[PDB]
Formats: C-alpha cells, structure tokens, sequence
C-alpha cells in the first residue's frame, strides 16, 4: 500500500499513507516489522518500529492493518514470558531451532491447537447475557482457574453455548444475537493496549497487602489494589521485594513486567522462578510459574518497545482483575521507560521540558498509575478484583528532584524509598523510616482495629522512637552521649533494639524469610511495652537514684529479657501461630515480672 | 579546662568550618546554574536557529 | 444566529496537537469539537493560528485522528462557563460537566472565564477573621477575609486531610460578634484514591449548601488542570461580587497547575524558561491569585488559602519562592510534626501571616487575641530553646523557669497543635485552651502580656 521514504533511526517516514489514523499500527519492509505511528504531516506518517531499522530501503512497500497495538488474551497468558510486543518467547525458541530471536518473527501471542476444558457455568439457551458476564470456567493450570467472560463491548441473547469438553481457540464456544444481527465469540479476546478495560465503579480499598517482609507489612503498609514505589535497587528492593510481592504476598497472581534491566539478571530470575515452590494455597506446594507471568524486554531491545511493554503488562493486570483475582503488577522499569520517552521525544524533534525530559511525562505516568485500584467487575455474578502497581524509580543515587522521581511522588500513595547509606552498612531490608510514607494508613484503620485494637498506639509510639533518636542523633554527633539522660539513653536503646531486630530482616532464612502479620505486632508490642515500663521505672526515682543509674541496673541485673526481646525475630514462623503467641505471652509476662521485681527493693 | 576545650571547638565552627562550607555551597550553586542552565537554553536556542 | 462552519481539512497530526488547512477567520482562543471518523466526539482547543492555518490542541489525546476522515466543527466561543446560584452543593467534573448523577446548570449568565482585573482603586484593606477551626491557624497565624494566604506542604504530607478539615469547619468569627458564607473547593491532578476521599467528604458533609467541588483527577487530560482552577475563580467570583456573599476557595496541588502550564507551552514549541518552569508562570499565579480581594462597591469578598507542594521540601523550589512574593504569608507542613504523629503538623513558629493584625481586634474576635498570640510565640520559642539546652547541660542545671518551659512546649504540642481530625474549635474555646496553657506561668512572668488583660483572664 505504502512506501518508506526515510529511515533514521526507529523513526520511520512513510509517505502514501493518506488515510492512516494515529497509533495505527503498520508493517514495514519485506521483513515485516510491527510498527505504530507517531506523527502525520500530510501524505506521510511517522512510524515507529519496535524493532532494528538497519536494511530498509527506499520504495519498500509498508502495509497498514486499522489495528491500533493490541495484546491477545485468553487461557494460556498465565506461565508464559512475552516480548514487548506479546511474542511468546519460549515458542520461537522451540518453533525455530536457533537459539536467537529472528528479526520480523509473526508467531501467534497464544498457541491456537492446544486442547483447553470448556466448563459452561449453567448458561442456556436463549438467556440474556452482557459484557463481561463469565459464562464458562477454565482450569489453566491446577490451583489458578481461568474464567472466560464476555469482551465488554458485546452483548446478546444466547442462541448457543457450546458443551462441556475439550475445545480449542479456533473453536465457538458461545453466539450471541443483537439488535437483529448475531455475533459469534471465541475463547480469545482482542484488546487495544491503551483504552484501560472498563469497570462498573472503582471502590476505596480496605484489605492490605501484608507482604513478607515486616517493615513494609508493619511501618509503611499497603493496601491491595493500592500504589507503590521502590527507587528499584539491587540486593535489596528489585530482588527481595520482587520475591516477597511474588512468592509471600497475598495477591491471588503476579505480572512481573521489568523491562528495561540487565539481561543476567531476568536470566537470573527467569531460572530460579521455574521451581519456586511457594505455599500458597493451604496445604500445596505448587510452583509460582502457574501464578506468574513475565513480560520481560531486556535493556538491548529497541527503545520504543518500553511503553509496550508497560501497557502490555498493566493491560494483563486488568484481564485478570476483571475474572476476580487481586493481581499484583511489579515493575522494574519506568526507569527506562523515561529514557525511552526522552529518546523518541527528541529524535521527533520535540521541544524538550525541565531537564530535557518531555513536558507530557506526568500525563503518561499518570495514564499509567490511575489504572490501579480495586475495582467492581462488569457483568454477572457481582464480583470484585484489584491491580497492584509496585514500580520502580531511579536508584538512590539521586536526589527527588528527579522529574521522574517527583512525577511518581506526585501519584503514588506509598513510597518505600531505599536509602544506599543503609545498604552501605549492608542492613538487606534497606528501608528508610525517615523519608518513607503510606497515605493509606487511614483506610486501614478497620483491619488494624480489627485484629489488635492497640497496635495503632504502638507503632504511633515506634515512630516517636525513631523520629527522637532521629532528631538527637545531630546532638549527639557534636556532644556525645555524656549528657544524655535516663530517658534518652533508655530511647536509643530501644531504637538500636528496632533497628536491628525489628526493621532487619534475613530473608535467606526461615526465620526472616516471611514474617507474618501476628509475629510482626507481637514483636512491636514486646517492644513497645518494655520501652514504656523502662521509662515509667527510670521515672519513678525509686532509691534515691532511679534514671541512668535504674536504666544501667535493667541493663545489667534484667539484661536476659533485653537479650531475649532481641533475639526474638527467631522465632521460627513453622511452629505456628498457636506457639509463637504462646512464646511471646510468655515473654511479655516475664517483661512484666520486670521493672516491677525491678522496682521492688527501690532499685 | 572544660571552657577552653568548648570555646576553641566553638570557634573552629564559626570560622573554619561555617566558612568552608558556604563557599563550596556557592561554587556548587555557580556550577549548576551559572553553567548547566545557561548550557540548556543555548542548546535550546541552538536547535529552534536550525528549526528556523 | 451563525452556525459555525465544520472544516474537513485536517493537514497534520502531531502529539495533542492538529494543524488544520484552511480555516476562514478563526480565533485564537477559539473552541472546537471534533467528530471522529469512528463517530467519537473530542473538543479542542484553537492555539496560535496563522494564515488559513489553526493549531488545535485537543483534549483526551488525540489516537485515531486521521487526515481523511475527521472533521474539526469551530464554534466561535472562548469557553464561557455556565454560572448560576444554584451551581453550589453539587461536585463538577474538571471541564465543568457534572458528575453529581445531577442535571447540567440552568445559567443565569455565561462569564467567560479568566476575568477582567479588579480596578486597584476600587479595592478595600481586608477586615474581620475567618474562623478555620484549626488552633494552630486561627490563634497565632490568624485568616483575614481577603488574604491570599499559601498552605505550603510537600510530597506525602498531609495537605488533603488538612484541606477536608478546612471544607468542612470553615465558619465566620461572628457568631458572637452579634449565613452568607460559600465555599468553591478546587481541586487540580489529585491521585486516584483521594478522589474517592474527597467524594465522601463532600456526600457526608452536613453543610453542603456551602460547597462546590470542581475534581480534575490527575488522568485527566492536562487542559482541563489548566482549566479546572480558572472555572473556579470565575464561579467564586459571580457568587461574591454578583451575589454578595462571601467567598473561600481552596485551590489544591497549584505545583500540577504550574505543571501543566509547562506542558501546555512547550506544546506550542516555546523556549522553557527559567529551571524549566516557563517565564510566564509569574503572570500565570498573579492572576490566578490577584482576583482575590475586597471590593469597597460590594458586600462580598474572596479569600484565598491555596495549597502548594513544595518539591524536595524545600522553599527554593521556583513555584512556592514565586508565589511567596505575590501572596501575604505561609502556613508550612512540617514533616517532622508528621513524624511526631501531631495530627495537624503545621510548624506554627516558622509559620506566619504578614497581615495578621487586621484579624485581630475588638469589634472583631476578641481583645486578647494578639497578646496570647504573641506570648505562646515567645514561649514556644523559649521552649524549644530549652529543650535543645537539656539536650546538652543534662537537665539537672536547668532552673524552675526552664521546667516551666520544658512541660509547656509539652503541653503545647500534645494538647493544642495535636487537634482532631472533627473537633471542631470556635475561637473562644481556641483562645480559652491558650488561656488554660499560659496561666502556668506566674502573671509576672508573662511579660509580652499588656495590663488590664492578665488581671482580665488570669484569674481563670
């Protein structure tokens, strides 16, 4: 149809393209690359090309398809590594013996000829149905079922619905008749990648997310279906967090989508997440591959298939939310994905913003982060389903001046910010409790009443701690500790306590591996209550001395409880719940026993 | 004694320290806008001229 | 009685931006909406125009425009908002549209938004205080009706739920002196969940006769942010000169409005200006905020308390030390207080208001109301002070004054600063807890305190 007139870099103008609409994707050259439009001037049209431009000509015929970038969904998207622009990975590279990726390879995103179980779910023959309404259920993979529900824009009476039994893709399952014409459907579904799926009415997220590790599950909760943000650190943050959020975390699946990352490093993750044997239902221990999902685009790959893959990845979070599950969405990129904006903003001779990134860089990052958010599901039953964004920011390197950095802080409702100073000193959790925040620490307030009526207090009091020592940190870099009193020597005693019990964790271990809620509370509360009855003892002056000389006396002469206050992040979460709670009610009373048997000879 | 010890280590803070510091946070203030700024908009004004 | 003729020349299509061909006699500032060739409907906006040629900026994005199929239907309008009295108690979408499952407003009069300038002869000296509820706002950084007066906070802190507070229990002092008191709540590029706060916050008020919510989400397209605040200012303005009622508005997060005022222009291939903000950004604010005031020929009056995110948190940051200048004060969100989990973190002693004093007097509030003002500063500040010399002498030298000090600022920032989120405080009362604080001290030592005032309150 048309024919490519220049070539520099990704940016491809074709002219003849006359009638081709923005974002309209075409194909390019005899290779036949994918590529969507960018810019019209009249006759020709912008393209860009997800993929190497080295080798095209002039007068090589592009052919346009009216298609904006879609991704295909249906049974089978779960387990499975997708290119940017959804190429299955694993099935070129069994397809095609060579161990690379050909350049213009056109495989199907979802094999067509796998045979999949149909369970209709009661519907009959000439019933009403409506978008989004799950007729059928589909068992993917044991421990994850897949239900198939109409595409939001169809509707129409049921003149067939197919029976139980195997089926595959190219098969009917189901035919609907409106407004005088009928419609047939099959088990795919076409979406546009843009153009966010549609949701009967959003809702106010209450449930947190409660992950593994306990800083973030205690400090700086958040909510399922909420928002976050890590500045995407290694050792720590795109590792650890990435295995609690996948294989310790609540949500019913997970879409990692780090695009934009060394490539040793998604070989790395990529490997090790085939076995992975989290326990997540009750009693079984099946592999996280048949609840996960990567979208993985190496940093190598071409520059415009960074946004792809983000809405590609945020495009599978709402297919899955819509079925029911809290999908959980992580992404290691939006670190590039800025870069990749800055690359195609300026080689389309754009005019750039403050600090040469482009001025629209909130818009898209706020198109991007507005799509979380737990959300009532279209159609029947009534149902209910969330997606969590936990992206990733610029490496603590840099300060919040960053417009990317402030962009996100502008959106996200909780920032896990990283410090490297704490990863210098090598402490693996890495959190900063100075600079970190939750703005959902007020929807929780039912779950945190709920399950302990005074762990609000508690952590209230855990953050006054850690602001105090904070705050005479500096006057102690210029006096020393010689002046400081009973109650701030007994304060940055129990903040060094919080620091290295509380705020640490292994994650190599089964003692830090997963630390669930109940464990995390009942070490804050241990905490708490001896902070509080040190400093009612150091208070009462009991002696004629009480104060320092009271806090050296339960240093020295009550010093086993302070050795077993610190020493109880190894309790190990295997002997259960009933144990635990047992060992530290024990614990608590023998904190108890203390600064009274303390204060019963006057000190 | 322990005002001799304080006076000195007050007044190292007042004049070497104090004004060690606020030069470097000039020099610092220079290198960043009297430079990256004016760098950015000569850029700018570089690339409009081609435009044009 | 022209109907406006409907263009189908589009001739390139760029980012938001469509050059259409040969348009006859546009407008710069004009409107038009756009008929996709799917049928969808997009309205624009007209940017620079030319010969025959109209640059049109084009809201929710511009994905499927193509060159033969799209046509561009001019209006010849410079988007006049529909304004009527009956425009309150509703929640309005950030282009205007109402999203209160509510019926379009009937107008008594179409103003075009961003008004003529008010004649700085026909203005007044701001008079009378605005009860906020909030001790730490209405004690000592006392609200004048006709200040314009900055709320300026950062990332993470707290700014929304101050802003509910102050929705909600805003009032005028008056009461005891002896309903004509409207509340435009705007509120530009908010997150997606406290879009759901605010919803609440407004559909549970109790007063909703008072409030009107202009919501412009952060996914909104970015004209409409620009719009959202200007819509606002227009309606405030009809209700308080043209209606003779006075005015509060609460502009929220104006770091997303100067933000998108840099979109816009770099849109328009400007060169950016200073530290990326454009130069223009200055005469943006001004006139956003200059149309605040006190008119002598009316009975109404506009107040300002626009809440501004200060990047880094720091004041060095071109917006808020922009609007420092054109404004009249600061109320800064501390984040430590945040971390001291005081619910209102407002650092009452770095904050203040240049024209505190015309909110203070006799016929207004009460006579006491700058001397207890300016004894708690001095004793804050005392207080503080004292603490950070305990923080070295050991505590054991420090005198009984300095005791005094120590549990006073303890006091000070466990009972007053540490308001509820509902508790709703009238000035007396306000004024009554600074009374009950300051009475520890002897009368003596209340220096800054004038005479017949302390014989006055200190006997309690």
């Amino acid at each position: 149809y048309g024919y490519v007139r220049k070539v520099s870099g990704p940016v491809v103008i074709a002219d003849g393209m006359n009638g081709a609409a923005m974002y309209e994707l075409v194909r390019v050259g005899h290779d036949n690359l994918i590529g969507e439009i960018i810019r019209l001037e009249g006759d020709s049209a912008t393209i860009q090309v997800y993929e190497e431009t080295a080798g095209l000509m002039v007068n090589d015929p592009v052919l346009r398809t009216h298609k904006p970038l879609s991704v295909e969904l249906g049974p089978g998207i779960l387990g499975n590594i997708f290119d940017g622009i959804q190429r299955p990975l694993k099935t070129i590279a069994i397809r095609s013996g060579d161990v690379y990726i050909p350049r213009g390879v056109s495989v199907p995103a979802l094999d067509k000829d796998t045979l999949w179980e149909f369970q209709p779910k009661k519907i009959g023959e000439g019933d009403l149905l409506t978008g989004g309404d799950l007729y059928a259920t589909v068992f993917e993979n044991s421990l994850m079922q897949h239900h198939v529900a109409l595409p939001p824009d169809a509707m129409g009476k049921v003149t067939y619905v197919a029976p139980a039994g195997q089926y595959s893709l190219k098969d009917t399952v189901l035919e609907l008749e409106f407004q005088g014409v009928k419609k047939s459907f099959t088990m795919l579904q076409a979406w546009p990648v843009r153009t966010p799926r549609p949701v009967s009415s959003k809702l106010a997220a209450d449930t947190p997310l409660l992950t593994g590790q306990r800083v973030l599950d205690a400090l700086f909760p958040s909510v399922l279906g909420g928002t976050c943000a890590i500045p995407g650190a290694f050792g720590c943050g795109k590792t650890v967090i990435s295995q609690a959020l996948s294989k310790y975390s609540n949500s019913d699946t997970v879409v990692y989508v780090g695009c934009g990352e060394r490539g040793n490093e998604m070989a790395e993750v990529l490997m090790d997440f085939p076995q992975l044997t989290m326990t997540l239902p009750d009693g079984r221990e099946e592999s996280v591959m048949k609840r996960t999902t990567l979208v993985a685009n190496t940093s190598n790959m071409p520059v415009a298939a960074r946004e792809a893959s983000i809405y590609t990845g945020i495009t599978i979070a709402e297919y899955f939310r819509d079925m029911g599950y809290n999908v959980s969405m992580m992404a290691d990129s939006t670190s590039r994905w800025a870069e990749a904006l800055r690359e195609i903003s300026g080689r389309l001779a754009e005019m750039p913003a403050d600090s040469g990134y482009p001025a629209y860089l909130a818009a898209r990052l706020a198109s991007f982060y507005e799509r979380a958010g737990k959300v009532k599901c279209l159609g029947g039953p009534e149902r209910t389903g969330s997606v969590t964004i936990v992206g990733a920011v610029s490496p603590p390197g840099g300060d919040f001046s960053d417009p990317v950095t402030s962009a996100t802080l502008s959106i996200v409702q909780v920032f896990w910010g990283l410090d490297k100073k704490l990863a210098q000193r090598k402490h693996f959790p890495s959190v900063n409790w100075l600079i970190s925040y939750s703005k959902y620490s007020t929807a929780l307030e039912s779950f945190y009443e709920q399950f302990d009526p005074d762990f609000i207090n508690i952590r209230t009091k855990a953050r006054e701690v850690l602001q105090r020592e904070d705050d005479l940190n500096e006057i102690v870099q210029l006096v020393g500790k010689d002046a400081l009193a009973e109650g701030d020597k007994i304060t940055l005693e129990t903040a060094k306590l919080l620091r290295e019990d509380y705020l640490a964790q292994n994650a190599f271990t089964p003692y830090d591996k997963f630390c669930p809620f109940y464990k995390s509370v009942w070490m804050m509360r241990n905490i708490i209550h001896f902070y509080n009855l040190a400093n009612q003892a150091v208070e009462k002056g009991a002696g004629m001395d009480g104060q320092k000389i009271t806090y050296t006396l339960i240093k020295h002469r009550l010093g086993d409880l302070f050795y077993r206050l610190v020493s109880q992040k190894f309790e190990d979460p295997a002997e259960g719940e009933p144990a635990l709670v047992a060992k530290f009610k024990k614990l608590h009373e023998d904190l108890t026993a203390g600064f009274r048997a303390l204060e019963d000879e006057t000190r | 004694l322990t005002l001799d010890e304080a006076i000195k280590t007050t007044n190292r803070r007042v004049n070497a320290l104090e004004n060690v510091v606020k030069p470097r946070l000039e020099n610092t203030i220079t290198y960043i806008k009297g430079e990256l700024d004016e760098l950015e908009r000569e850029d700018f004004f570089r690339l409009k001229k081609i435009q044009g | 009685l022209e109907v406006a003729m409907e263009y189908r020349t589009v001739t390139g299509v760029a980012g938001p931006l469509v050059i259409l061909d040969k348009v006859k006699g546009p407008k710069y500032y004009e409107i038009v909406n756009i008929r996709l060739g799917d049928g969808t409907m997009r309205r624009g906006q007209v940017l620079e125009v030319d010969g025959e040629k109209a640059v049109v900026q084009v809201f929710e994005g511009t994905s499927g425009i193509d060159n033969k199929f799209t046509t561009v239907q001019f209006t010849g309008e410079v988007l006049k908002t529909p304004v009527s009295l009956d425009m309150l108690g509703r929640i309005f979408n950030g282009s205007g549209k109402p999203i209160d499952n509510g019926p379009p407003i009937l107008p008594e009069a179409y103003l075009d938004i961003s008004g003529s300038s008010i004649n700085p002869s026909e203005r007044t000296y701001p008079e009378e205080m605005i009860q906020t509820g909030i001790s730490t706002i209405d004690v000592m950084n006392s609200i004048a009706r006709g200040q314009k007066i900055p709320l300026f906070s950062a990332a993470g802190l707290p700014h929304n739920e101050i802003a509910a507070q102050i929705c909600r229990q805003a009032g005028l002092v008056k009461r005891l002196e002896k309903d004509n008191f409207a509340i435009v709540f705007a509120a530009m590029g908010v997150n997606m969940e406290t879009a759901q706060f605010f919803k609440r916050d407004f559909e549970e008020n109790g007063s909703m006769e008072r409030v009107t919510l202009f919501l412009n989400l952060a996914n909104d397209p970015t004209i409409e942010r620009i719009i959202t605040p200007r819509i606002a200012l227009t309606t405030a303005e009809y209700l308080a000169y043209e209606c003779g009622k006075h005015v509060l508005v609460i502009l929220t997060d104006m770091s997303s409005y100067a933000d998108a005022l840099r979109e816009v222009s770099a849109a328009r291939e400007e060169v950016p200006g200073r530290r990326g903000y454009p130069g223009y950004m200055y005469t943006d604010l001004a006139q956003i905020y200059e149309r605040a005031g006190r008119i002598e020929g009316r009975k109404g009056s506009i107040t300002q308390i626009p809440i501004l995110t200060m990047p880094n948190d720091d004041i060095t940051h071109p917006t808020p030390d922009l609007t420092g200048y054109i404004t009249e004060g600061q109320i800064y969100i501390d984040r430590q207080l945040q971390n001291r989990q005081i619910y209102p973190p407002i650092n009452v002693l770095p904050s203040l208001s240049r024209l505190m004093k015309s909110a203070i007097g006799e016929g207004m509030t009460r006579r006491d109301h700058s001397d207890v003002s300016n004894q708690l500063y001095a004793n804050y500040a005392i207080g503080k002070d004292v603490q950070a010399m305990k923080a070295v002498v050991g505590e054991e030298a420090l005198s009984s004054e300095d005791l005094l000090y120590l549990e006073f600022l303890d006091k000070f920032e466990r009972k007053f600063v540490a308001q509820g989120a509902y508790d709703s405080r009238n000035i007396f009362q306000s004024l009554d807890l600074a009374w009950t604080l300051l009475r520890i001290f002897p009368r003596e030592l209340l220096h800054r305190i004038p005479g017949k005032t302390l014989d006055q309150y200190y006997s309690r």
